[PDB]
């Protein structure tokens, strides 16, 4: 409940803000951007703990599972 | 998985 | 009362680390401007009840979450 | 900018 940054409003708005976000990913040649982009990142330092989003994402694997 | 974000929007209520 | 099945708090986790790759792809040349036009043509689409708060807080730099 | 909040809110998930 101390938490100032991740707080239940403010998921509520970046679940929002993801989803303007992935119809944009399907905008002619952004998806392709992306997935290289994915591919650029695969050895990145800054995204340690990021493994299981990164593959969800780059095998299409969907954004939240039921 | 749209579906499913937007499925998840009809649960904030 | 139906416990969720979708937006849990699980799921929640996913989307936020999702979204910071996302942005950090924005920031990638080109992405944004080609975002901001996707962004002008959206906030008329139909399709999207609830959001508008969202579409300007984007289009206008705002930033993602609130402090 | 918005990046560094998310990845605040990020470090106060765990
Ligand atoms: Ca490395
Ligand atoms: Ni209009």
């Amino acid at each position: 409940t101390n938490n100032k940054y991740y707080t239940e409003e403010n998921k509520k708005k970046v679940w929002k803000k993801h989803m303007i976000v992935l119809k944009f990913l399907e905008q002619p040649g952004i998806s392709e951007a992306y997935l290289n982009y994915l591919q650029e990142e695969i050895h990145n330092d800054e995204w340690i703990g990021f493994e299981n989003e990164f593959f969800e994402e780059l095998t299409g694997k969907p954004v939240i599972n039921v | 998985s749209y579906e499913e974000m937007a499925k998840g929007y009809e649960e904030m209520a």
